[PDB]
């Protein structure tokens, strides 16, 4: 998980003018790695 | 491959030339002139699995 996530605000007065945002982008992964992997042999000989 | 009958294998020379095979419980009659005809048993098995 990654957040990025700010508030501004801004009043000025002289008039007045102000300004105020909110900006969050974040983002979120998951990888699963499952795997497996079985081998064998059987030599039989007789005589 | 085995290509056709060459020798007579059966030519029995007047003989009585009597084997009793042991295996297979029975007696059988060679001809007279073959060197040898014997009945004893070999066996081989080999697996690979894999």
């Amino acid at each position: 998980e990654a957040k990025h996530c700010v508030r501004i605000e801004t009043k000025k007065r002289v008039a007045k003018k102000t300004k105020v945002e909110h900006r969050c982008t974040t983002n979120k992964l998951s990888e699963k790695h499952e795997g497996s992997f079985i081998q064998g042999a059987e030599k039989s000989i007789s005589l | 491959q085995f290509r056709n009958r060459v020798i007579n294998t059966k030519s029995f020379g007047g003989q009585c030339r009597k084997v009793f095979s042991g295996d297979g419980k029975d007696f059988y009659r060679l001809s007279g002139n073959v060197l040898s005809y014997t009945f004893q048993v070999k066996i081989n098995n080999d697996f690979n699995y894999e």
